[PDB]
Parts: C-alpha cells; sequence; structure tokens
DNA sequence: ACACACTCTCCAATTCTCTAA
C-alpha cells in the first residue's frame, strides 16, 4: 500500500507473467510515478522541454490526443518501453491517466472540455508486411503498412456495459 | 477481512525483499545475490508466522502467502548454496558463526514448507479449501530442489549433519542431537511429495500438475539420479550401517525407517533382475496385438452393416424370436449371447481403505516405475549394500522399540514396519534363489522370537478392532514369514517357532480369514488366496493335518474363491495356477466333490475355457482343460444316479439333518 | 562383509573430483541507465511572459 | 400411486410352468458325450437352463437369474419344503 | 462436508506405447553410423539436436532408411501401420532425450513455456497418387504429389486452454480441444454450482499456426477419358506459407478424418 | 402445438444392522 519500489528493483519480474506483475498495486503505483516523472522532466540539447511544449497546444486546438515518440521513451527509463512493447493494453491505460495530470497542470479545469485524454504512439523501432504476422505477435504491438481498400461509414458506439458513447470505423 | 489478509500478505512480501538482494555494482552478469539485515528477525517473525498463527488458526494461509511470493525458490535455496559454496571452497583450501546460524535456519524453513499434506474431517475448512492448490505448489518445491546446479542444496543439508557427526556421542547435547534428526527428516518429505490425488465434496454425481511441471521432473527415476551425484547415498549408508555404536538409536532409527519405506515403495523386485532386448519383446507384443485383432476380425461381418437381413428362431413349444445381423443367421452362439444382451437391466453393486499414501494396498501393482540403466545398477547397489550392511541392524533397533510402545502405535507406523518388512524379506528370497553369492543369512533377524510376536500381535489386534487396512498389511508381513520358514527347513529352533506358529488360537484365526475377503478389493481376495497356499504348504511338509484341512473346506471359502477367480482378465498367470491347485485338493483329495456343483461355476468354466477368453497355448489352458474333463465325468456319473440334482444345480446345498447327509454323498 | 565407517566418509566428502536484438539493447540499457522540472514550468510561464 | 414393479419370486418358480418342468424333461435334454471335448459338452449344458430361464421371466441377464435365484433359494421356507421333498422322494 | 477422493482413479495403461516410447528412446541415442569419409561412429541424431540447440529451432528429420534398418524393423512397422496411435508416444520419447543433452531447448524474465516439438519423416518408400487415397489407409504415414491450386492465409489454432468462473475465483487449465471449440463441464470450486459465463485466457492458453491449401492431379499422370480429382491439405508449425500456387509439390503426413462440426 | 432437452421431486426397492430362539 503505502511503500514505493526503486527502479532497479522492477528490473526483476517477480510473478509469472508481465501482465500479472504490471497490474500489482504497488508495481503500478511505481510505474505512475515514473512516467509522470519522464514526462514533466524530458529535454531536447538545447533544453526546451518537448512535452511541456507539446500539451501547452494540446489546448490552444481543443484537442483529444497526446503524441509520444517511442525512442525519447526508450532512451531513458529503457525498461517501461520494454513493459510498453510486450503489454501495450495495461501500459497505455496507465499512461493516458499520467497525461490528464500533466494536462492539468498547464490547463486546470481542462476535464469541463474533454473528460479523457489519449496517448498515440509514434516511431516503434520495427515493421512488419502481412505476412511476417504470427501466433506470437498477439496482444503485442505491431507497425504495419499498406494500401486502404475499402472503408465503412462512420456509426457511434455504446461505451460502457445513464449512458455515453463513441464514434467507431 | 480480505484486506487484513492481503495486509499480512503485503507484511510477508516486504519481508521477502527485507532478506537482501543481488549486486548491480557487480557487472558479473549476473553474480550471485547478497545479504540483508534484520534477516535473523525476518526468518523468526516467518517462523513464528507458521507457527504462533497459522497452526494455532489451523489454516495453510500463511503458506499460500509465501507460495505466492516464492520464498523458498527465490531466496532459501541461493542463501544456502551460497553458503554450501563458500565453506566448500575454504575446505579446498584447508562473525563466521553468524553465517553459519542463517544456513541453520534456512534449513529449517526448507523442512516446514515441503511437509507433507493430512485431511481429516477434523480439519479447518480452511485447510480442507486449500488443500488442492498447496499440492500444486509443493510439486512446484520438489522438482525446483532437484534442479538446482543439478541439485547442490542437497549437499548443504549433509554438511550441517557432517558438523554433529563430528565430535563424540559423549559431548552430544539435546539441541545438538536434534540436528541429526533434522537433516533426515527433510530427505523423506522430498522423496514423498508426489503427483496429487483429486477429491471432491459428494453433492452431486456430474489431472493437477501445473503448466510448469511434468512427469520426469517428478519421478522417482530422477530422485535417484539427484542423489547419487549429490553424495546422499554414501550418507544414509553410513549412518545406518554404524547405528548399533552409540549414536543415540532413539533419535534416528524411526525417520530413517520411514525413508527406506518411501522408497521401496513402487517397485516390484522382479524388474531388478532381467530374468536389442527392448525391440525383440516389442515385436513379440506386436504379436499378441494380432491376436487380439484376430479375435476382433472373426466376429466382423463381410459386408456392410446396411446389406443385414433378419433372422427368426424357434423355441421349443414353437415360439419364436427375432435377432438382426448376418453373423447371427450362421452362429447360434452368437445369436443366443446377442438375444440377452440387448436387455437392459443391471443389479447395482456393493463396495475399504483410506487415509495413506499410495502403495501395494489399494493399487494394481502389475505396473512397474522406469529406470536408467545407470539409474538400475546404482539402486540396486543402493539397497544391496543396505541388505548386507543395515537391515538385521535397523530391524532389531526397531523391533525391541515397538515392543515397548505398542499400545501408542498410529496406523501409519503400523503399515510402514509391515510393509518394510515383507520387501527386503522378499527381495533377499529372490536373489539367493538367483545366485550363489548371495544368501539368506543376511535377513535372518526377522525369524527371532521377540519380532514373530509383534507381527502376529498386529494382526490380531488389527483383525479384532475389524480395521481392515493394517489387517491387510499385517496378512502380506506374516505372508513373508511363513515363506522364510519353508526356506530354512529346506536346508533347530525354527520347528519351536513353527508350533507356536501353529497353536490351535491361530490356526482358528488363519482359518477364518478367507471367509471375509468376499467383500472386499480385487487385493485382499488375492492376499488371502496366497497365504493360504503357503499355509497349506508349510503344514503338509510338518508331515494334525486332517483336522486342519477339514477346518478350510466350507461353502462361504469357496464362494471367495469363484468371486475372484471370474475377474481373470486382469490377474497374472501365476494365481490362477494357485486357484487350481485349491480345486485339485477340494475335488480330488479331499474328495469333497458337493461343494462345486453350483451353477456359476460352470458358466465360468465356459467363458474361460472358450476361444474368447485364455489364450491358446498359455500354459493355463492345460491346467483348465484337464480339471473340466474329470469335472464333467463326475458329474455325469452323479446325474444319471439320482435325477434331482438337476434341481439341485441352481441352489446351495441344503443344510437339513435328514435328507443332508445323503444329499451331500 | 561391508562397513562403510565415519571416518572413511568425511575424509573422501570433499577430495572427490528482430526483438532479440531489442531485448539485450534494452536490457543493457535498463542496467546502465525542483530544478530538473523546471523546463516544463518555463514552458507555461513563457505564457505569461511573451 | 406409480404402478408397483414385477420380480422374480418362489410363487413362479413352484408354479406348473417352473421348476417341475425342468424335473420332468432334464433326463431328456441333456446328452454328453466323451466323443465331444469338453467345451463342447459343457456349451451344451447351459443351452437347457438359458432356454429356460428366458421362458420363465424374461426380465434380466442370465447371470442375474442365477444370482436372484440364490437369495429366495436361501430364504423361503416353503421352496426349501419343497427341495426336501425331492430329496426325501429319492430316501422313498 | 461430504468431501471424497477418487480412490479408484488408477488408469488403463498401453504397453505397446512405453515400449515403442524407450525404444524409439534408444535409437535417437545409439542409431551409430559411421562417418562419411572415415569408419568413425558419429551419431547424428545427436548432432542434430545440438544444432538445433545452437539455432534454437523446434523441428527434427528423421530418414525413413535409417529406422527401416533399425531392430529388424518391427519400429518402422510400428511407426508406418499406426502413426495416430503411437505419434505422442514418440513424442514423450524425444522429451526426455533433449532433456538429457540440451535442456536449454525444453523453454521457450518471467517464467517460459515449453518448446513443442515437431517430429518430421522424409525418403518414404513410395508416393501415391491424389486418385489412390482409400478409407483402409486412414491414420497410416503416407507421401502425396500434386500442383497447388489455392493457399488460405495463415490463422491462430487453439492448442490448449484454460478458463476462469465468473460466479467464484476459479481457474481450469489444460483443456483439449480435437476438432470443435470446447470447455469445461464444471465449477472446481465446490462452492459454486455456475457452468455458465466461461471465458477463455488468451495470455495462459496456447495456439498453433494453421493453414489450408488445394491440390489436384499432375496432368500427365490422368487416366484415359478421365478428369482431375482435387484434395484438401493442413500444414502447421514452420511449414505454413512454404507452398505456392501454381507449383508443383510434394507432401508426407497421415491422412484424417474430420466430423461435420 | 408439437417433439425434444433438461430439472425436480417422492416413493419404495434394496442392503445393512441388531436381537432372540
Ligand atoms: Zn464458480
Amino acid at each position: 500500500l503505502r511503500e514505493e519500489l526503486t527502479l532497479e528493483s522492477l528490473s526483476n519480474v517477480k510473478a509469472n507473467s508481465y501482465s500479472e506483475w504490471i497490474t500489482q498495486p504497488n508495481v503500478s503505483r511505481t510505474i505512475a510515478r515514473e512516467l509522470k516523472s519522464f514526462l514533466l522532466e524530458y529535454t531536447d540539447e538545447t533544453g526546451r522541454s518537448v512535452y511541456g511544449a507539446r500539451i501547452r497546444t494540446l489546448g490552444e486546438m481543443n484537442s483529444e490526443s497526446l503524441e509520444v515518440n517511442y525512442r525519447h521513451l526508450a532512451e531513458s527509463k529503457a525498461i517501461l518501453a520494454l513493459f510498453l512493447a510486450k503489454c501495450p493494453e495495461e501500459m497505455l491505460k496507465i499512461f493516458d491517466l499520467v497525461a490528464m495530470e500533466a494536462t492539468e497542470l498547464h490547463y486546470p479545469d481542462y476535464a469541463r472540455i474533454h473528460s479523457e485524454i489519449h496517448v498515440r504512439i509514434s516511431d516503434f523501432p520495427t515493421i512488419y508486411s502481412l505476412r511476417e504476422l504470427r501466433e506470437s505477435n498477439l496482444s503485442s504491438l505491431v507497425r504495419v503498412t499498406g494500401v486502404v481498400t475499402r472503408r465503412t461509414g462512420v456509426f457511434p458506439q455504446l461505451k460502457y456495459v445513464k449512458t455515453v458513447y463513441r464514434n467507431y470505423q | 477481512a480480505d484486506f487484513s489478509l492481503t495486509v499480512l500478505r503485503a507484511r510477508i512480501a516486504l519481508l521477502a525483499t527485507a532478506i537482501g538482494g543481488p549486486d548491480y555494482t557487480s557487472q558479473i552478469d549476473p553474480p550471485p545475490y547478497k545479504l540483508g539485515d534484520d534477516c535473523l528477525a525476518c526468518l523468526k517473525d516467518l517462523k513464528r508466522w507458521f507457527k504462533l498463527v497459522d497452526d494455532q488458526q489451523k489454516r495453510w494461509d500463511v503458506a499460500m502467502a509465501v507460495a505466492e511470493y516464492r520464498i523458498l525458490t527465490d531466496d532459501l535455496l541461493p542463501i544456502l548454496i551460497d553458503w554450501e559454496n563458500k565453506c566448500s571452497l575454504a575446505a579446498k583450501l584447508a562473525n563466521k558463526a553468524y553465517y553459519d546460524k542463517i544456513a541453520l535456519n534456512c534449513l529449517q524453513l526448507l523442512v516446514l514448507m515441503t511437509w507433507p499434506l493430512i485431511v481429516t474431517e477434523q480439519s479447518s475448512s480452511n485447510q480442507i479449501t486449500l488443500y488442492g492448490e498447496l499440492k500444486k505448489h509443493q510439486l512446484v518445491y520438489k522438482k525446483t530442489i532437484l534442479s538446482m546446479e543439478s541439485g547442490k542444496v542437497l549437499r548443504a543439508a549433509i554438511r550441517l549433519a557432517l558438523d554433529v557427526i563430528k565430535i563424540d556421542r559423549l559431548s552430544r547435547t539435546p539441541r545438538d542431537n536434534m540436528v541429526l534428526k533434522l537433516v533426515l527428516n527433510f530427505f523423506r518429505n522430498v522423496i514423498a511429495i508426489e503427483p496429487g490425488e483429486f477429491t471432491i465434496n459428494t453433492k452431486k454425481s456430474m489431472d493437477t500438475l501445473p503448466p510448469n511441471v511434468s512427469m520426469d521432473d517428478i519421478s522417482l527415476n530422477t530422485v535417484i539420479s539427484s542423489f547419487h551425484k549429490n553424495k546422499v547415498f554414501g550418507f544414509l549408508l553410513t549412518l545406518t550401517s554404524s547405528l548399533s555404536k552409540e549414536f543415540d538409536q532413539d533419535f534416528i532409527n524411526i525417520p530413517l525407517l520411514e525413508i527406506m519405506f518411501y522408497f521401496t515403495k513402487d517397485v516390484n523386485q522382479e524388474l531388478l533382475f532381467p530374468r536389442t532386448s527392448a525391440g525383440f519383446e516389442l515385436s513379440k507384443l506386436l504379436q499378441k496385438e494380432h491376436q487380439m485383432r484376430k479375435n476382433v476380425i472373426k466376429h466382423t461381418s463381410a459386408r456392410h452393416s446396411r446389406f443385414g437381413g433378419l433372422l427368426s428362431i424357434q423355441t421349443p413349444d414353437k415360439t419364436r424370436l427375432t435377432v438382426s445381423g448376418s453373423q447371427a443367421l450362421v452362429d447360434e452362439k452368437i445369436a443366443l449371447q446377442k438375444l440377452d444382451d440387448s436387455k437392459k437391466w443391471n443389479k447395482r453393486i456393493i463396495k475399504a481403505a483410506e487415509g495413506l499414501p499410495n502403495s501395494l494396498l489399494n493399487s494394481q501393482t502389475g505396473k512397474a516405475i522406469f529406470f536408467t540403466e545407470s539409474n538400475g545398477k546404482h539402486f540396486k547397489e543402493f539397497i544391496n549394500n543396505f541388505i548386507d550392511s543395515g537391515f538385521n541392524i535397523l530391524l532389531h533397533s526397531v523391533t525391541n522399540y515397538f515392543t515397548t510402545e505398542q499400545d501408542r502405535m498410529v496406523t501409519l507406523e503400523q503399515v510402514e514396519y509391515l510393509l518394510f518388512f515383507a520387501w527386503f524379506v522378499k527381495y533377499q528370497l529372490l536373489r539367493s534363489k538367483i545366485d550363489n553369492s548371495a544368501d539368506i543369512k543376511q535377513v535372518s533377524e526377522a525369524l527371532k522370537e521377540v519380532t514373530f510376536i509383534l507381527v502376529s500381535s498386529l494382526l490380531r489386534s488389527a483383525y479384532d478392532l475389524k480395521n481392515w487396512t493394517v489387517t491387510h498389511a499385517g496378512m502380506i508381513a506374516f505372508n513373508e514369514l511363513l515363506n522364510l520358514v519353508s526356506r530354512t527347513k529346506a536346508a533347530t529352533d525354527i520347528e519351536f517357532i513353527v508350533s507356536r506358529l501353529f497353536s490351535d488360537e491361530r490356526i482358528q484365526l488363519l482359518s477364518n480369514l478367507p471367509k471375509i475377503g468376499s467383500k472386499y478389493s480385487l487385493q485382499f481376495m488375492k492376499s488371502c488366496i496366497e497365504l493360504t497356499h503357503s499355509v497349506l504348504k508349510v503344514l503338509e511338509q510338518y508331515s494334525n493335518f486332517q483336522k486342519v484341512q477339514a477346518n478350510y473346506m466350507t461353502e462361504p471359502v469357496i464362494e471367495t474363491y469363484i468371486n475372484f477367480l471370474e475377474r481373470f482378465r486382469e490377474l497374472e498367470d501365476d494365481s490362477i495356477k494357485k486357484v487350481f491347485s485349491f480345486f485339485h485338493r477340494v475335488f480330488v483329495q479331499a474328495k469333497e466333490q458337493a461343494l462345486l456343483f453350483r451353477f456359476d461355476l460352470i458358466i465360468l468354466l465356459r467363458e474361460m475355457l472358450s476361444p474368447d477368453g485364455l489364450d491358446r497355448m498359455s500354459r493355463s489352458r492345460k491346467y483348465v482343460s484337464q480339471f473340466s474333463d474329470y469335472f464333467l465325468a463326475r458329474l455325469k456319473k452323479r446325474l444319471k444316479k439320482s435325477p434331482a440334482w438337476f434341481v439341485g444345480l441352481l441352489f446351495p446345498p441344503l443344510h437339513n439333518s435328514e435328507v443332508g447327509f445323503y444329499q451331500r454323498y | 562383509k561391508k562397513f562403510f565407517s565415519k571416518e572413511s566418509f568425511l575424509a573422501d566428502f570433499d577430495d572427490s573430483s528482430d526483438h532479440n536484438v531489442l531485448l539485450n539493447t534494452l536490457r543493457k540499457a535498463s542496467r546502465k541507465q525542483n530544478p530538473k522540472s523546471s523546463a516544463f514550468f518555463e514552458s507555461m510561464v513563457e505564457d505569461i511572459i511573451e | 400411486k406409480r404402478r408397483p414393479q414385477v420380480k422374480l419370486t418362489a410363487e413362479k418358480l413352484l408354479s406348473d410352468k417352473g421348476l417341475p418342468y425342468v424335473l420332468k424333461n432334464a433326463h431328456k435334454r441333456i446328452r454328453i458325450s466323451s466323443k465331444k471335448n469338453s467345451y463342447d459338452n459343457l456349451s451344451n449344458i447351459i443351452q437347457f437352463y438359458q432356454l429356460w430361464a428366458h421362458e420363465l421371466f424374461p426380465k434380466a441377464k442370465f447371470k442375474d437369474f442365477m444370482k436372484i435365484c440364490q437369495t429366495v433359494g436361501k430364504t423361503d421356507p416353503v421352496l426349501r419344503e419343497y427341495r426336501v421333498s425331492l430329496f426325501r422322494d429319492e430316501m422313498g | 462436508f461430504k468431501s471424497r477422493a477418487l480412490n479408484h482413479v488408477k488408469k488403463v495403461d498401453d504397453v505397446t506405447g512405453e515400449k515403442v516410447r524407450e525404444a524409439f528412446e534408444q535409437f535417437l541415442e545409439d542409431f551409430s553410423v559411421q562417418s562419411t569419409d572415415t569408419g568413425e561412429v558419429e551419431k547424428v541424431y545427436r548432432a542434430q539436436i545440438e544444432f538445433m540447440k545452437i539455432y534454437d529451432l523446434n523441428t527434427i528429420y528423421i530418414d525413413y532408411q535409417h529406422l527401416s534398418m533399425r531392430e529388424n524393423g518391427a519400429l518402422a512397422m510400428a511407426i508406418s501401420e499406426q502413426y495416430y496411435r503411437f505419434l505422442p508416444f514418440l513424442q514423450k520419447g524425444l522429451r526426455r532425450v533433449v532433456r538429457k543433452y540440451a535442456p536449454e531447448l525444453l523453454n521457450t524474465s518471467p517464467e517460459q513455456t515449453e518448446r513443442v516439438f515437431q517430429i518430421s519423416f522424409f525418403n518414404l518408400p513410395t508416393v501415391h497418387r491424389i486418385r489412390d487415397i482409400r478409407s483402409e489407409k486412414i491414420g497410416s504415414l503416407l507421401s502425396i504429389s500434386g500442383t497447388v491450386t489455392r493457399t488460405s492465409e495463415v490463422r491462430p489454432e487453439l492448442y490448449k486452454a484454460s478458463f476462469t468462473c465468473d460466479m467464484c475465483r476459479a481457474i481450469v487449465d489444460n483443456v483439449e480441444q480435437s476438432f470443435k471449440y470446447t470447455e469445461p463441464t464444471f465449477c472446481p470450486n465446490p462452492s459454486c454450482e455456475n457452468r455458465a459465463f466461461w471465458t477463455l485466457n488468451v495470455t495462459r492458453s496456447r495456439f498453433l499456426d494453421w493453414q489450408k491449401v488445394r491440390i489436384q492431379e499432375n496432368a500427365n499422370e490422368i487416366p484415359t477419358g478421365s478428369m482431375p480429382r482435387t484434395l484438401d491439405v493442413i500444414l502447421r508449425g514452420d511449414s505454413v506459407e512454404r507452398a505456392k500456387p501454381g507449383d508443383r509439390c510434394k507432401f508426407t503426413g497421415v491422412e484424417i478424418v474430420v466430423p461435420d462440426v
């Protein structure tokens, strides 16, 4: 509950699988603290903190998606990049909940503009065509290229199962 | 509450890190672990969590917590192995006490977590809930302990013993003697943990190896290899053999009985003696498979399943039946059998042992366990040196204990003693049957008078209180003693021992025993048969005899013999030789023919003798057909002399005084 | 007949005688790796200044 | 109520359809020969008893017929009276 | 509570399987062919295991001629005529040998799941046509040839399954599938009776690669006045996407029978 | 409404145990 792990303590996965290690409360709190500490602190060579400059423009356009480069996340706190590649569906939930704290630090009451923010990953360093995908890739993050052959119309979809919706295509 | 539960789990987890950790300066990728502080208090409080809380509340929750945080695999083994390897290097060269303190206290937890599991109607609902899961985790423990550095933690446990071997018994304090009990108490558990037994609540009538475990991890074969490389067998051998010289016998010699039980269990002795070979016997077995295939083919139609016509069969009194299929057209035997087979009902049926680990008493032992060649020869060497070195000195001590302590016994110690006796006596008889280098003197402590009384007394007391499992084991032990006696008579005091073994009281008991066997499991009846064969054969070579044999011959014994004989598809070639020996005794010698004129015997001889059952060339058919020929000749004579026996053949014989005498003869 | 005495055993006990790339990269980097956050707050305060 | 169950009973055995038929015919039915195998002659004996058991009480498998017969055969006094009567007839 | 153990559970066992297992074991150990250049024993299958260890492979190739000359041919006959019965025993035999000489191969950081080895055979005595497939040969070992005409995309097939109950915190593991998607029969915790609302744990369960391909007879082999027949073939593991439409191929495996699911 | 799959319930058939002649 109260005590937190060091970053070096996370070097050893202690449970029988990654997902069952990320989802533990002390591990999860440690990851949240470390991600927030990365987002408030990463710099260009010129100082000039890029993510403090991106959150600033998020509100200038009344937007909903924060964009994070993977190479920056791999350049320090490397283990978090590894966990992201292995368990994206958990890691992105924690990362989204950190991004809202960081944006509200610039713009208090931004929750009245949009209730929830999505982190977009960029520059993932390995690529497949639609040949190389196999069962080992299941639930892993992947990067793919091709031509868009067909597109449906846009529809609303029920978000939770009082009601809320989201767009779908 | 759930939160109090997880608070204790978290307390344990924090203790699972306060313990220490490896070194990230090291640049040695990876190093070993490195040591914490308060760690004495950490170990001690964990010990308290077991003893002062979980035992007092009867939970097994604490064990579930330590299994969650993987304490055994993660810390205890490297703490011990580092202590061992450090001290090993120091010995190669040829506060330190504090290191040794940590070595002791890590081992005591290893004994505690791997301790074997018992469930009763007095265990808590918590323990009953957790039984199936902690079984999985203990299986993981066995695999891990045998695996690390090819099992090197087992050298740490014996080095601890070697400190207390070291200096004279005259010096050795009670606290000191507990180490020598503790070390052996460890190996008992490591052998005893084995795959689970499935258990459910009988509310409604409707594998447990975890994903990380497999059979070759857990097999007894593995355990042999592991102990041999890590130098255990020398320790058990040296320790048992010099046992008579003033090691205080009291602290060692029951734990040291349990080891010998716990890995004699699940071996048939013939597997240790041979009596391209594998390929040759495989080819022969494929011939047997072809014969079974031929048997199916002989009941298979040539043309397809919808070609089939219809058949009608007319009885006397002009009544008709209908059966389908093309083979029924030609084979009346098949038509008659197929006619009855359609009918729905079967009479529902009745059913003896619980509370103890799998063994000869409640499993079919016609199923070996399997050895590497190196393992086969190493195991043969271990028990051969044990027998030539240790057996008499061990049995003499453990028996003259139990005579002074019989009243206080518990069911397991009884069933251990009776299945350690049995194994070693039989194996030696077989070994000297094979070869002249071996001799019978090595097992000769079994015969002296005190042990004979004790096996007798166990069998007596078990029979009176209707405890059927001890009665079963005692039957097995008492069988071997008699077998050993006939050996020694085929070479003084032994006749005295016989005369005392065959006082009238015991003949009443040993005559009584097959009669009750009719109800019970297939092994129980088999024990009764083999004991009976031996019991009569000794008294045949005593030269009384006519009194004793008439004591055996009556309806409820014959009932057992047939009830056992009809399950012949499952039994050995040898046991049927024993049954027909007895029928030869009843029918030809004693001339008590009237017992066997009963119909369910006549069915049996058709099944077994048909092209269905006993092979056309097994030795069994010689005996069976030679018996049935004589049977039917005497039956013919009886039926024509007195036609009332046609209605006799269905029913039991009739016990009236005035007609019954002429009936039986 | 054998004997297997103590003193022999003590004496003989002692004397006897591609993600494959990326995983290695990230593990080694992981092993190798308020004023610090001032640049962030400076970017926030520049809205006040400019 | 549900329909009561139908069973083998000593009344069926003591009926004229029952056991007297076997004693009236068995001497004529079965015939052994040394000129045929043990298995041959052994098989032959069971034929008549099987067909008779079916004709008497078709409920159940042949073995179950024999084993059912044991209970009533040992317990019922009237059946035992009939049986001692048979063996007295031979004592006559 | 009326707790009760399955005291009667002790299973029936096939002796032929265990003897085939520990005979195939000895063949893998000591086939002991001499060197291509010299009269020196080489032990090629142990060397092949070492090669697999060096490159983290998952399949082993065996020559049917080498098996034919072993132990008067009885082992080869048993494998040939009853492959479907004996394939699990062959797997069990190989697992022990790889444990003995290369335990690094048994696993595929947290814990690592076991490697699903594949045995493969080649150089069989004769090749059949698609027109020679007949129901008497079901489950035997064969080799076939033809021209490829279609191929399917690679799909994941469920091999072993694991489920967890909705009404209580309980888990079921290592459920076996065969031809249709299959789920547990009871809640293992006796404090709960719900049979519904299982969910398949995608992390703990295990899958395989699977591909369907379709072939037709070689044009030069068609008999007089007749037309070419076709067949559907299954590919799994490290052999998917090896085949190409319009090419000519040779296959080996066992013919099977598939139900109306 | 018409064959099916599945659940629930009650009643008597059966075997086991104790007592006395
Ligand atoms: Zn449930």
